[PDB]
């Protein structure tokens, strides 16, 4: 999931609208 | 918010500050 991405790696705005609906 | 390891529910309280318009599905558990 996007936060879990966001802790160990970097993280953008595709990774919001992957769940972010 | 980009490229930043900002980590546990306060991203899910920020995320309503960040993606903010529509009130979101949001499915990958919750991220506790």
């Amino acid at each position: 999931g996007i936060v879990e991405q966001c802790c160990t790696s970097i993280c953008s705005l595709y990774q919001l609208e992957n769940y972010c609906g | 918010f980009v490229n930043q390891h900002l980590c546990g529910s306060h991203l899910v309280e920020a995320l309503y500050l960040v993606c903010g318009e529509r009130g979101f599905f949001y499915t990958p558990k919750t991220r506790r």
